[PDB]
């Protein structure tokens, strides 16, 4: 005839478990993040501690004590990604991935860098020509400065 | 017809994949991994067990000495003492003062605890996996046979012949050392039979319970007795079994990785969730249906009507059936995007049935075979709010572009931008 | 599916919002606040007469 | 809540009726034998002192 510890207080949060936990004794508390990444942890409970665990997409496992090892669902809470707003609502799927989407934007805020500079060589540069053919003879008789129209001002003409 | 099949290594949800012989009607499957206990191949190296130093009785010659000599037990320590006067329940009783002699003789031997409550340690191999597949297959809908992995045995059990594996996610969460005790297993590194260092794990160390001999190195070091009075100081670590109790480490049904549960059972490491399963079926032919009995259903269409962009099967789907016969329709999603709770559907003659699902992209543009009719069931999905109770049905998530069709478009339009700029230069060059 | 609402405060008449549980059947509230009684923190002070 | 500060709330100490979020969930007594499992939080007046 054998332990047992009170149950604890289950509470949601967007992939995590918030748990207040208050024991009648010391009680062993452990877990599995069931990915390949193991992540285990483990802490002797007999203060009553509201703790924390960051749930993976996959699942985790939960053991209160020699209570039967619970396991839990945590998929999204974060709301995908609805849109009626212009970005403020990708919130949502930032907060669905907070690895990816670090650098997926920073990827997506350079490559807009990089089509910025080459876009300011291939204008820069295309606008510094059609101009120097144009703008060394200087009368230069052509109304096809509408191309560009970064280097202005003909000459009436 | 012999459905091959990749199929992802996850115990407690069925697989409904679809038998697309050319010919006659096809079936569904339901491939319901249920265990994936594992039995590597292993060797009982040594038990081990907290010592008792159940001392004999010393020797106490009263003039004169009394050599010892080193007995064949387990960590025979035995010292001469002399200088004693031995009080035993007269006052002393040798006679002499100098020459009273006490020889003191003490091993180690297996507690009778050894033989129930013990660590137990195992050189570890990697074995061969197995689980009690259940398939309700098709119409036949029952089979529950204990299977293998290895890529050619088949098990006839029910009536269906299926090849399973090998997997390629070959992580024995046991490792190579592994202490066992009880049911709480520890991958630990046992020093070995035959070495370990007293106090530490494997003070004692015999090859089984049965087993007369061991190894016993405790420091196992008698002191004289005190005062001229009959008693055995053994003075000794207390095990590395004592300890390894409680100031050990945590079990491997509470640190593995990839999702497994432990057995002190045949070693079992179950429900190892990683990785893919080259999984191959031959159906029984007369389970088929021919082609020409099921209704043709084409001429239908699939909207899905309350999507759930979840685990639990809230995915829903009206279907227009448009049938020409009446009767039963296997159906299934070649895509992997959308799982379905219902393999089968009856149908009247053109009739409409919701079927559940579910699904990881927002929008699921997943393709519905129902018995030869392929549709999209396109749509869009809502998160739901309730997220603490056991593992999902889904198991699909992917890549899953509202800004990104036309933003990185728009992100190589200005680079695109560029060489229609430049060589149109060359063109104002000439 | 805990559904939130803000609501107008004003007592005799319901205020039929709609549960959009995703998964289930919708099903409609009616809440009526009959009353708005106050209470608030007082002390008694002085009675006179 | 159960375990925190107020697990118990009377009104007073007449007061009959309270508010108890104690989490108190039986389990069923073992192995064929009289007793009442009571799976509870100790109180958020334990705790507190
Ligand atoms: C085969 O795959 C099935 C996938 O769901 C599972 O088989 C389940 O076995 C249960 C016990 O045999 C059945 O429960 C019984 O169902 C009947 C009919 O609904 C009820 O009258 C019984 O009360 C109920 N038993 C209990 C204790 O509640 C399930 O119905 C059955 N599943 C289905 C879909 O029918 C198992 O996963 C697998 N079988 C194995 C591994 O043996
Ligand atoms: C989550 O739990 C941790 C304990 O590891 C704590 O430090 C943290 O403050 C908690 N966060 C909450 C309750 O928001």
């Amino acid at each position: 005839i054998a332990t047992l510890a009170p149950e604890p207080l289950v509470e949601h949060k967007h992939r995590t478990l918030i748990l207040h936990l208050h024991p009648d004794h010391p009680t062993l508390l452990t877990t599995r993040s069931l990915g390949s990444d193991a992540n285990p942890t483990r802490q002797w409970i007999e203060r009553p501690t509201t703790v924390n665990f960051t749930v993976t997409g996959e699942g985790l496992e939960y053991t209160w004590g020699n209570h039967p090892p619970k396991r839990v669902w945590a998929q999204e809470s974060g709301e995908g990604n609805p849109h009626g707003w212009p970005h403020e609502v990708v919130v949502y799927y930032y907060n669905r991935y907070p690895l990816t989407t670090i650098i997926g934007l920073c990827t997506c805020v350079a490559i807009i860098m990089v089509s910025c500079v080459t876009s300011v060589w291939l204008l820069c540069r295309t606008r510094n020509l059609c101009i120097t053919p144009y703008k060394l003879a200087p009368n230069a008789q052509v109304p096809i400065l509408l191309a560009l129209l970064c280097c202005i001002k003909p000459t009436r003409a | 017809y012999e459905h091959t099949a990749v199929m992802p290594n996850k115990v407690g949800i069925p697989y409904k994949a679809l038998v697309e012989r050319p010919g006659y009607a096809p079936v569904h499957l339901q491939i319901q991994l249920v265990n994936t206990r594992i039995i590597p191949s292993t060797n009982l190296e040594y038990i081990t067990c907290k010592y008792k130093t159940k001392v004999p009785s010393p020797v106490v010659k009263c003039c004169g000495a009394t050599q010892c000599t080193s007995k064949p037990h387990p960590d025979y320590q035995c010292q001469v003492f002399t200088g004693v006067y031995p009080f035993m329940w007269g006052g002393a009783y040798c006679f002499c003062d100098t020459e009273n002699t006490q020889m003191s003789e003490a091993y180690v031997e297996r507690s009778e605890e050894c033989s129930i409550d013990h660590a137990k340690a195992y050189k570890v191999h990697t074995g061969t996996v197995q689980a009690m597949v259940n398939i309700t297959y098709g119409s036949v809908s029952w089979r529950s046979a204990d299977v293998y992995v290895n890529g050619e045995t088949p098990a006839k059990i029910g009536d269906a012949k299926l090849i399973i594996g090998p997997l390629s996610s070959a992580w024995s969460p046991f490792d190579n050392k592994v202490v066992v005790y009880g049911h709480e297993v520890y991958n630990y590194d046992f020093p070995e039979y035959g070495t370990g260092k007293a106090g530490s794990f494997g003070d004692l160390q015999s090859r089984t319970s049965t087993s007369n001999d061991l190894y016993a190195n405790t420091n196992l070091k008698l002191q004289r007795p005190q005062a001229g009075i009959v008693h055995t100081p053994f003075t000794q670590a207390p095990s590395g079994f004592e300890r390894w109790k409680r100031d050990k480490g945590a079990p491997l049904n509470d640190v593995a990785p990839f999702g497994c549960s432990i057995a002190l059972e045949p070693l079992r490491a179950e429900n190892c969730a990683v990785g893919s399963i080259p999984i191959s079926i031959d159906i029984p032919d007369a389970a088929f249906t021919r082609i020409s009995e099921t209704p043709t259903v084409s001429d239908l269409e699939c909207k899905i009507t309350e999507c759930t962009y979840a685990s639990d099967f809230g995915g829903i789907a009206t279907v227009a059936y448009k049938s020409s016969k009446a009767g039963n329709c296997p159906i299934h999603s070649p895509s992997g995007v959308a799982v379905i709770k219902e393999n089968d559907v009856t149908l009247a003659e053109s009739g409409s049935f919701t079927f559940h699902f579910s699904t990881a992209n927002i929008h699921p543009a997943f393709k519905l075979q129902v018995c030869t009719s392929a549709v999209t069931c396109k749509g869009d999905c809502k998160p739901p709010k309730d997220h603490i109770v056991d593992y999902p049905a889904q198991h699909t998530e992917s890549f899953t572009w509202s800004w990104l069709k036309v933003l990185v478009g728009g992100t190589s339009a200005f680079i695109v931008l560029g060489l229609i700029a430049t060589a149109v230069v060359a063109l104002v060059l000439f």
